């Protein structure tokens, strides 16, 4: 979807702040 | 230096390609949704106008390369990331009692081929855990995401 790929983004960098 | 680079926009690109089939350098509703299915779900054609329609600055219905770039770099002006925020807990949250419990957030992770372990998990859950309620609620979970 428009917006779910716009997720994929979200889990990548996003995620990343984790550690 | 946010001035976006050339080799940049090869790198998203490539990966461009992959969602159009077609191979026209545009997406068209059956490519997006036929890839869609495979995720598991069933969506109408209402709804799926709806989330490209607001995408749509040619109104030929379908998203062409220029507009998918924008949406990319869309995630800084931070426009949709609304949007997918609350729609994301609708997906982390399968039970949904409107609050994620740990055994929850392991199955999706799981079924992505990614899985830590409980101490990773437990410490997560610690450090999101601003009510102390032992669960993330939506308020939690847009509280943490709303970070500088
Ligand atoms: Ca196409
Ligand atoms: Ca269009
Ligand atoms: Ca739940
Ligand atoms: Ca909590």
């Amino acid at each position: 979807m428009d917006v779910f790929m716009k997720g994929l983004s979200k889990a990548k960098e996003g995620v990343v702040a984790a550690a | 230096a946010d001035q976006l680079t050339e080799e940049q926009i090869a790198e998203f690109k490539e990966a461009f390609s992959l969602f159009d089939k077609d191979g026209d350098g545009t997406i068209t509703t059956k490519e997006l949704g036929t890839v869609m299915r495979s995720l598991g779900q069933n969506p109408t054609e209402a709804e799926l106008q709806d989330m490209i329609n607001e995408v749509d600055a040619d109104g030929n219905g379908t998203i062409d390369f220029p507009e998918f770039l924008t949406m990319m770099a869309r995630k800084m002006k931070d426009t949709d990331s609304e949007e997918e925020i609350r729609e994301a807990f609708r997906v982390f949250d399968k039970d949904g009692n409107g609050y994620i419990s740990a055994a929850e957030l392991r199955h999706v992770m799981t079924n992505l081929g990614e899985k830590l372990t409980d101490e990773e998990v437990d410490e997560m859950i610690r450090e999101a855990d601003i009510d102390g309620d032992g669960q993330v609620n939506y308020e939690e979970f847009v509280q943490m995401m709303t970070a500088k």
